[PDB]
RNA sequence: AAUAUAUAGGGUGCGGGAGGGAACGCGGGGAAGUGAAACAUCUCAGUACCCGUAGGAGGAGAAAACAAUUGUGAUUCCGCA
RNA sequence: GCCGCAGCGAAAGCGAGUCUGAAUAGGGCGACCCACACGCGCAUACGCGCGUGUGAAUAGUGGCGUGUUCUGGACCCGAA
RNA sequence: GGGAUGAGCUGUGGGUAGGGGUGAAAGGCCAAUCAAACUCCGUGAUAGCUGGUUCUCCCCGAAAUGCAUUUAGGUGCAGC
RNA sequence: AUGCCGUGGUGUAAAGCGUGGCAGUGAGACGGCGGGGGAUAAGCUCCGUACGUCGAAAGGGAAACAGCCCAGAUCGCCGGC
RNA sequence: UACUAAAAACACAGGUCCGUGCGAAGUCGCAAGACGAUGUAUACGGACUGACGCCUGCCCGGUGCUGGAAGGUUAAGAGG
RNA sequence: UUGCACUACGAGUAAAGAUGCUCGUUACGCGCGGCAGGACGAAAAGACCCCGGGACCUUCACUACAACUUGGUAUUGAUGU
RNA sequence: UCUGAUCGUAUUGGGCAUCUAACCUCGAACCCUGAAUCGGGUUUAGGGACAGUGCCUGGCGGGUAGUUUAACUGGGGCGGUUGCCUCCUAAAAUGUAACGGAGGCGCCCAAAGGUUCCCUCAACCUGGACGGCAAUCAGGUGGCGAGUGUAAAUGCACAAGGGAGCUUGACUGCGAGACUUACAAGUCAAGCAGGGACGAAAGUCGGGAUUAGUGAUCCGGCACCCCCGAGUGGAAGGGGUG
């Protein structure tokens, strides 16, 4: 910058650390379940990969954005708190 | 040759003065007059400030006036 | 070859969900006794990188 | 001659405040009531 | 032999080495200009150069290995990461 | 394998939210349609909330052009 | 014009090598080159400096200011 | 007095603003008006000026004459003001 | 001072100081080895002065050189 | 050596010292020999000066390093006090 | 069981002396050796756990090496200057240059902060033991010529100037909306909540009449929170907040 202290040395570093052991989830919303499976039934991790909702080889996680109106029965990892509500209130279940 | 060893320095100009003029519509919180001392005094819906900074307390219109010799800044909501 | 990113700028800038670039604020690490709490609260948190710096900062992050 | 002194709570011992006194006009440790955010109320505060 | 045991040395007889080669391998030694808009840490770069030594390739290689509760099962090379 | 598919946070984490906070305070960042038919307690007719849409207006990614750019001698010539 | 039996001149053969030689000492001399020789390589050394940069038309069209600068003939950002 | 800020009218295509791509420039010069430095010298030097021209502006005038006065060259004509 | 300076510059004989007891000090080499020297303090190396004549005064605070070691401070090792 | 060429002078003017521009004045075309006022003549990318870079030299500038030197420890044993 | 002394046992270390066998000798003789001032071996004469050398460690070290040694500037050098605050220049908004004209700052105050209430000054005149131009007193007159921790400007007599009582807001969690601005910075802020001070209440208080009294990042230190913890449980180390 011509000789003065540049923008990448005037400013402080962003605080914190990166977690080395951070587990990451691939996210599916329960409103996407209603559009992808409008008949209900069993929904596994393999059934979400083929439907394009989620990536391969990764831990999935159901979140509760949208409106679930079908009677699905979904197995996944780590359900959300508002996603366990909408699945049972539509008539189904959610297991690990 | 000699030198001006005793002179040559100054502070920065502080950008003081009236910032919103008369009849001009302002928002709540807008600075009206920036000054040293009270060259202007607060009026209705105007507060002074920590370094005599005469801001707005209420949205309205700026109007200047006189109140027993002193000149004041007021807001008409 | 392959473009190396800038190590010192990636420790100072990051991106939000929409693509804004945020930074932290200076005058906060030490000498904090004569600074009132109206000033350290002003210098707290993050702000968006200003429009006149966003072209050079985006190229340091890429 | 005007050192930076720190004030600690007399209950939880947290060093909540920093200020300045005169080392000669006030040669012993200050005592002030200040707000302690841990206790959530006003406590007494000496120096350290 | 000196000097006794002997040894150094000497005699005799068979073998082998020595030098050259364009690049590639392994082992060792090792810069500077340059970059840092100065400069010493740092970079350049283990590069250039040098020394020893191969082979048709060489080096590595058969877990005192990883991994993390599941497991994989010598090395080398390539693509990802 | 890479990029798109959810973000927020130092992180644990939680997730259309989330961090800070005592806060059901405010603020940051991120999602979020009324242009609209019926209607629901309706509001001067207005539009807040949800179904069926009236069937709203968006999206990425791989090629190949071109401009700038990074690393290389990097437009070319020139020292002591 | 100086020396011209001397610390003389000369022939032949030899020795000392580059941060080194040699010097009755001038930084002299070391192959017409010396305040660190020559040659090849690193190498296309580097130069905020000077120069050069090759056919056409159409449309628009500056700046020589501010701020910061080991900065002032350079550059970053703003202005245009 | 001007200038500056706000607002209501009226006027005026190539104004203004936001966000991207690519710039160049950051040595200015003289003239008018206001001021500093200098001796109220300088073709001096440093600032101000919705001032001007040159820079980057040909044509007419000032004998000649970047910066002054008039006027802004799409091309052609042996027309006119 | 080959090639713009021949001098008052350098050298010199004489002077003084300092080092050196012998594969000496000093120098050349990583070392071995060499030179000094087939020499031995009347010798050899360094520094300064420069035939000769008459002379060479005062200062040991600064800074070096030589000798000392009572006190202060101080490394690795030991101690833990 | 060389951008050209049927290359005058005076007073001016202009990047402020004009063969080339303005206004004048003077001069038939072309050779030969001489002189050295101008062509800011030729030659040498000014040695002076300043700015940027370099080199060598200096020292109580900075950081290193050879040399020289101190102690511990290994090579390294035995016995008295 | 203490200080001091003495003694024993065991362990460790320093001096001092002697020894010879490591090692050392460019001291001598003999052999390899025919020709050898080299070398090696053998014996002798000396020296000797010293020296020399390896590793580690301190000193000294222009002997050598790589380098740095600022800019501004009416050429450069020399002198002066460099950041912040106030005034004039500055042309009645803001802003504006010069080695133009004048000054200050790198602090100070536990009250010189907060709040509640009360007061009015300097100068002049008259009278008065010491006592004077001027100390303290009394009466007049006096609208600010005094004062303000500290330069100057803008302010302040309604007081922001003088006195007094209680106090710690010289708070924590925040902050709509502005000023200034290339950027980094700087500055102001109504109001909301917690827990407080003063006040009967209204209210006011996030240091000081206001503007100087300061220093980015990196790298660390300390205190707390208990976020991560390289198989696991801890720890080391890191992270957040002050
Ligand atoms: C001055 O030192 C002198 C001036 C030259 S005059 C053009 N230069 C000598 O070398
Ligand atoms: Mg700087
Ligand atoms: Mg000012
Ligand atoms: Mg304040
Ligand atoms: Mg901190
Ligand atoms: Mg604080
Ligand atoms: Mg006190
Ligand atoms: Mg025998
Ligand atoms: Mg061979
Ligand atoms: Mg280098
Ligand atoms: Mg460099
Ligand atoms: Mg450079
Ligand atoms: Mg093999
Ligand atoms: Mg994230
Ligand atoms: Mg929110
Ligand atoms: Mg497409
Ligand atoms: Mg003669
Ligand atoms: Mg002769
Ligand atoms: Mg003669
Ligand atoms: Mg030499
Ligand atoms: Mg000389
Ligand atoms: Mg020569
Ligand atoms: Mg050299
Ligand atoms: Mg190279
Ligand atoms: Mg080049
Ligand atoms: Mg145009
Ligand atoms: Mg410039
Ligand atoms: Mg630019
Ligand atoms: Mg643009
Ligand atoms: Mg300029
Ligand atoms: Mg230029
Ligand atoms: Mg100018
Ligand atoms: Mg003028
Ligand atoms: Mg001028
Ligand atoms: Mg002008
Ligand atoms: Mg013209
Ligand atoms: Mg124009
Ligand atoms: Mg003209
Ligand atoms: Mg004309
Ligand atoms: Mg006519
Ligand atoms: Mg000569
Ligand atoms: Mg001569
Ligand atoms: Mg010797
Ligand atoms: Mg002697
Ligand atoms: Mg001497
Ligand atoms: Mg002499
Ligand atoms: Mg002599
Ligand atoms: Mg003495
Ligand atoms: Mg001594
Ligand atoms: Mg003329
Ligand atoms: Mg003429
Ligand atoms: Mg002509
Ligand atoms: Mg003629
Ligand atoms: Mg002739
Ligand atoms: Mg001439
Ligand atoms: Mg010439
Ligand atoms: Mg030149
Ligand atoms: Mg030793
Ligand atoms: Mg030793
Ligand atoms: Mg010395
Ligand atoms: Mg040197
Ligand atoms: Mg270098
Ligand atoms: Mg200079
Ligand atoms: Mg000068
Ligand atoms: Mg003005
Ligand atoms: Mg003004
Ligand atoms: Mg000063
Ligand atoms: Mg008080
Ligand atoms: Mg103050
Ligand atoms: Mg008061
Ligand atoms: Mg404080
Ligand atoms: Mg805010
Ligand atoms: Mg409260
Ligand atoms: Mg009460
Ligand atoms: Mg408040
Ligand atoms: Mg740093
Ligand atoms: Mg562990
Ligand atoms: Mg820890
Ligand atoms: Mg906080
Ligand atoms: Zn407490």
């Amino acid at each position: 910058e011509g000789g003065q202290m540049p923008i990448h040395m005037r400013l402080p570093k962003l605080k914190g650390f990166r977690n080395r052991f951070r587990t990451e989830y691939e996210i599916v919303n329960v409103g996407d379940i209603n559009r992808l499976f409008p008949q209900g039934g069993a929904v596994g991790v393999d059934d979400l990969v083929a439907k394009g909702a989620v990536r391969k080889n990764a831990l999935v996680k159901v979140l509760g954005d949208g409106k679930l109106t079908a009677k699905v029965d979904v197995s996944a990892h780590k359900f959300s708190g508002s996603a366990r509500a909408k699945i049972t209130a539509a008539g189904g279940s959610a297991t690990e | 040759g000699a030198s001006s060893s005793r002179n040559g320095r100054d502070s920065a100009a502080q950008r003081l003065g009236v910032k919103r003029y008369g009849g001009q519509v302002v928002k709540a919180g807008e600075i009206l007059v920036r000054q040293r001392g009270t060259k202007f005094h607060p009026g209705v819906n105007v507060g002074r400030g920590g370094d005599d900074t005469l801001f707005a307390k209420t949205a309205g219109a700026v109007e200047f006036g006189i109140k027993r010799g002193r000149k004041t800044v007021s807001i008409v909501g | 070859p392959k473009a190396k990113t800038h190590s010192g700028a990636s420790k100072r800038f990051r991106r939000t969900g929409t693509g804004k670039i945020v930074r932290q604020k200076a005058n906060r690490r030490h000498l904090l006794e004569h600074k009132p709490s109206t000033r350290t609260r002003r210098l707290d948190g993050r702000t968006v990188v200003a429009a006149n710096d966003t072209k050079r900062v985006t190229s340091l992050l890429n | 001659v005007r050192p930076k002194i720190t004030l600690a709570c007399e209950v939880c011992k947290h060093r909540n405040y920093i200020t300045k006194k005169n080392r000669r006009n006030d040669p012993d440790r200050l005592e002030l009531k200040k707000f302690c955010p841990n206790c959530g109320k006003h406590q007494a505060h000496r120096e350290t």
